[PDB]
């Protein structure tokens, strides 16, 4: 039975399958900041000074 | 597929940008050991 734990807890897959959730959460991390990209928008287009009359 | 030729760069500037997240990480933790390596003499 350590053998058939041993084939199956193996490290050359244990370190495989940490490796490829990390790059796949960082793929999805910054897929949402991407997501969150339109602020580059309205801090652009609107820059209205003249309310500081209405101020 | 012209559309999708431009698609396709458009596609492949994420990869490129991926990378150079992965890249950045280990050069702070190659500077970390450095520091560590430094103090260890």
């Amino acid at each position: 039975e350590l053998k058939y734990i041993a084939t199956e807890a193996s490290p050359a897959k244990v370190a495989e399958i940490a490796e490829d959730s990390d790059v796949y959460v960082s793929e999805i991390e910054e897929a949402a900041d991407i997501l969150a990209g339109d602020p580059e928008i309205d801090l652009g287009i609107d820059v209205t000074d003249e309310l500081n009359q209405l101020e | 597929e012209k559309a999708n030729l431009i698609t396709n760069a458009k596609v492949h500037i994420h990869k490129l940008n991926l990378v150079n997240r992965n890249y950045t990480k280990r050069a702070e933790i190659s500077r970390k050991n450095a520091k560590i390596a430094l103090r260890r003499g």
